[PDB]
RNA sequence: UUAAUUCCGAUAACGAACGAGACUCUGGCAUGCUAACUAGUUACGCGACCCCGGUCGGCGUAACUUCUUAGAGGGACAAGUGGCGUUCAGCCACCCGAGAUUGAGCAAUAACAGGUCUGUGAUGCCCUUAGAUGUCCGGGGCUGCACGCGCGCUACACUGACUGGCUCAGCGUGUGCCUACCCUACGCCGGCAGGCGCGGGUAACCCGUUGAACCCCAUUCGUGAUGGGGAUCGGGGAUUGCAAUUAUUCCCCAUGAACGAGGAAUUCCCAGUAAGUGCGGGUCAUAAGCUUGCGUUGAUUAAGUCCCUGCCCUUUGUACACA
């Protein structure tokens, strides 16, 4: 059918990602690769937490292309986790009916807010006269 | 004493010592205190509430 | 000498010089009539259970 | 599947908590059922926001101390993941039930302080935090100039705490502090 | 030397003080007690 | 089919190093045994055939991001320059060993020189990369 | 320590005493009325004045105000 | 009552301002407006490869602001519910909501026998005034050493030591005024050090799309003042300025001590906080163990008080008097 293009950004930190949705078969890719060669292998289930709760039926028609820039590694993991979640919410919001979108949203509200809403946590600037922001130097007596 | 005793419900005595202090010794024991000039004329004691 | 239980129904204030001993009115969950006042350290809210080794101890007025 | 959540290979079920006091503060049941305990933060805003943090994430975060271990969360999650494998092969029962029983046993209730010494009780959240700090301190003290690893030392400390034969560091310090508090009262 | 405020902006600045609030004068009017039509055009 | 991005890069470099050991015509000198990699590194590499691993890494880096010279090769070969009691910094890799890797891969018929520097990968070598990706996929499956 | 200031208290009572008719319990109603009748330089001061006006309206709906 | 003389209230007090509050820059979000060939996105077609379809920071041109950049405005206010309190000022918990406390600057009156003549062609007085306390060259000294402290850096390891593989940032900076002094890209010579000619830029173009450290994965080690530590020392090879030894600086080999988690005493701080670990700017013929910003990972405890060290008012004898 027509090109159902949904471009949603995911921003939590310096690592940003843009998720692009489409109709067709189900193949989720992040710049042309799946989620199976992720280093470290400890956080393999962290990106599967939105996958296992919804099931294989919801990801049949949805294929997502993700471009990633900046930040670190785990910041990129949280960025793509927020971006594909908000893009999936927008995909079920705009085209298909609102009842199925509400049924999917009722799962995502109860579990975690990080999937939907980001928090304003950034690096505070270093102040003068100390090794960091809060800490100061040692005072020289005598 | 109420845990370990021979008698049951033994009444306790009290202390009765009439203390006396002078002008220097009362302030050294920190009992009296300098008040305002309108409050110096009051011969009333501080109120006994507890 | 049984090991008893209690329950915090209402906090009263903060005793001590540094302000670490919380004056807590504790309600006995075994006997729901009697209640005493004790000083309990740490963050104490209304609803938790405190396991008393003996219930004969009681904190005095500050 | 959303019906069951396997923490590695361990479900939410078969977790029985005997103490009703510690169950109100430990909030790992029915809300924080996760696959990995990794998170970003913000669990120290309210006075009682610290109890809403899960005890697996607390065991993860309390290991990294003393300068050189800062920034090794990816290390210590895999260390605890191997520690579950070390516990389950020797015990046979549920390591989550072993850890819940260890938290039930290792609770220092009364403790004296200098204000004479006033021997008073502490909070149950303070007992949980003291038990976690004593087990992490005992593991860090045991795993020093030794071939035995962090997961092996933490598994041995949890098995000794579940046994309760004055062998674990948390059990030993709990009995010592209760002995001192029983003495000076 | 401090410059005073002016509406024209010649002896001083044009922007008023943040603490000062210029409240206008309210209009005086009488409420109508009888419905009256007014037709024109 | 499969691709080298779908192939995990941990075993892909080992499989390509095994393929280059099966080839065995890539100009290995005798000062590789006595050379140190860079000044920030301390000692020699452990494995004796550590030219072919660098050749496999240079092959996949020129496949993914073509048009690279000496600095892009010295950037990936870096670490902590532990001088001693002084605070450590970052140091670049050596130039001549990467130049000899580029000369060996240019002598082998898998690349082609590009304008304004760089060695792009030929369509004949793209077929070989797809076939070895299929070989790694058949090995893992 | 969100205490309404004297620059708010001198203005809001005069505003309500003059335009007592054109008021409302809703915040967005009198927030735009204060934009018409008064000249407030900043949004934070505007919102503090409008919140104190709504608080005075709640005081009126509860009972009589002495001031 | 609060960070506040911030407000209710008591009223011989009423009416004002200064400091704070208030005000500016930055951050959290507005798929609603305008814009982008020195920022892009989605596709069309060509080329390469695998077996009807996928891959390409390989190329040419059709739509758009979903990413970036930034002119204009918004929202957030204790507004809604439940409790405490004169039911006043206000305070606390909760639903919904990008946020129910981002940081900084400006900072009232009054004073120090506080510092600065060694920043000043800002300056009073004294001295020098030709064999000059002025100006210039070659060295020395500013580093020096029985002793005591101040500010900093790295280790005392198995959580670690060695070797590769794998994967990310934003501050910046830069073709000359006398004046030579700028960033480096790419193909080579060599183990490194360093060297030869060569193209781009007056900068969202060039370095650069900043493959930075930690990190994760795969090999070697195993309780030994040890493979950790390089304090100590010798030989050779190069760059910088006219000129380096008491080592300007860099590279290779060899030498392998103190140090087994630290006594009395003491400093800093309370959420992207301490901490681990890097990178730019200034100092720069040669120039980071200094200082400031920019990043990545990321904890324990606490939501109270004047017991301890200070500062700020009070009642009052006044051995405290251009004080
Ligand atoms: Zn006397």
């Amino acid at each position: 059918g027509p090109l159902q293009s949904v471009q949603v950004f995911g921003r939590k930190k310096t690592a940003t990602a843009v998720a692009h949705c489409k109709r067709g078969n189900g193949l989720i890719k992040v710049n042309g690769r799946p989620l199976e060669m992720i280093e470290p292998r400890t956080l393999q289930y962290k990106l599967l937490e939105p996958v296992l709760l919804l099931g294989k039926e919801r990801f049949a028609g949805v294929d997502i292309r993700v471009r990633v820039k900046g930040g670190g590694h785990v910041a990129q993991i949280y960025a793509i986790r927020q971006s594909i979640s908000k893009a999936l919410v927008a995909y079920y919001q705009k085209y298909v009916d609102e009842a199925s979108k509400k049924e999917i949203k009722d799962i995502l509200i109860q579990y975690d807010r990080t999937l939907l809403v980001a928090d304003p946590r950034r690096c505070e600037s270093k102040k003068f006269g100390g090794p960091g922001a809060r800490a100061r130097y040692q005072k020289s007596y005598r | 004493i109420s845990e370990a005793s021979v008698f049951d419900a033994y009444v306790l005595p009290k202390l009765y010592v009439k203390l006396h202090y002078c002008v220097s010794c009362a302030i050294h024991s920190k009992v009296v205190r300098n008040r305002s000039r309108e409050a110096r004329k009051d011969r009333t004691p501080p109120p006994r509430f507890r | 000498q049984p090991i008893k239980l209690a329950r915090v129904t209402k906090v009263l204030g903060r005793t001590g010089s540094q302000g670490q001993c919380t004056q807590v009115r504790v309600e006995f969950m075994d006997d729901t009539s009697r209640s005493i006042i004790r000083n309990v350290k740490g963050p104490v809210r209304e609803g938790d259970v405190l396991t008393l080794l003996e219930s004969e101890r009681e904190a005095r007025r500050l | 599947t959303p019906d069951i959540k396997l923490f590695g290979k361990w479900s939410t079920d078969d977790v029985q908590i005997n103490d009703i006091s510690l169950q109100d503060y430990i909030a790992v049941k029915e809300k924080y059922a996760k696959y990995l305990p990794h998170s970003a933060g913000r669990y120290a805003a309210k006075r009682f926001r610290k109890a809403q943090c899960p005890i697996v994430e607390r065991l993860t975060n309390s290991m990294m101390m003393h300068g050189r271990n800062n920034g090794k969360k990816l290390m210590t999650v895999r260390i605890v993941k191997h520690a579950f494998e070390i516990i389950h092969l020797l015990t046979g029962e549920n390591p989550l039930q072993v850890l819940v029983n260890a938290i039930i046993n290792s609770g220092p209730r009364e403790d004296s302080t200098r204000i004479r010494r006033q021997a008073v009780d502490v909070s149950p959240l303070r007992r949980v935090n003291q038990a976690i700090w004593l087990l992490c301190t005992g593991a860090r003290e045991a795993a020093f100039r030794n071939i035995k690893t962090i997961a092996e030392c933490l598994a041995d400390e949890l098995i000794n705490a579940a046994k309760g034969s004055s062998n674990s560091y948390a059990i030993k310090k709990k009995d010592e502090l209760e002995r001192v508090a029983k003495s000076n009262r | 030397i401090m410059l005073p405020w002016d509406p024209s902006g010649k002896i001083g600045p044009k922007k008023p003080l943040p603490d000062h609030v210029s409240i206008v004068e309210p209009k005086d009017e009488i409420l109508p007690t009888t419905p009256i039509s007014e037709q024109k055009g | 089919g499969v691709t080298v991005k779908d192939v995990n890069q941990q075993e892909f470099v080992r499989a390509l190093a095994a393929f280059l050991k099966k080839s065995g015509k890539l100009k290995v000198p005798e000062w590789v045994d006595t050379v140190k990699l860079a000044k920030h590194k301390e000692l020699a590499p452990y494995d004796e055939n550590w030219f072919y691993t660098r050749a496999a890494s240079t092959a996949r880096h020129l496949y993914l991001r073509g048009g690279a010279g000496v600095g892009s090769m010295t950037k990936i070969y870096g670490g902590r320059q532990r001088n001693g009691v002084m605070p450590s910094h970052f140091s670049r890799g050596s130039k001549s060993v990467a130049r000899r890797v580029l000369q060996a891969l240019e002598g082998l018929k898998m690349v082609e020189k590009d304008q304004d520097w760089g060695r792009k990968l030929t369509p004949q070598g793209q077929r070989d990369l797809d076939r070895i990706a299929g070989q790694v996929a058949a090995a893992k499956k | 320590g969100r205490v309404r200031t004297k620059t708010v208290k001198k203005a809001a009572r005069v505003i309500i005493e003059k335009y007592y008719t054109r008021l409302g319990n809703d915040f967005h109603t009198n927030k735009r009325v204060c934009e018409e009748i008064a000249i407030i330089p900043s949004k934070k001061l505007r919102n503090k004045i409008a919140g104190y006006v709504t608080h005075l309206m709640k005081r009126i709906q509860r009972g009589p105000v002495r001031g």
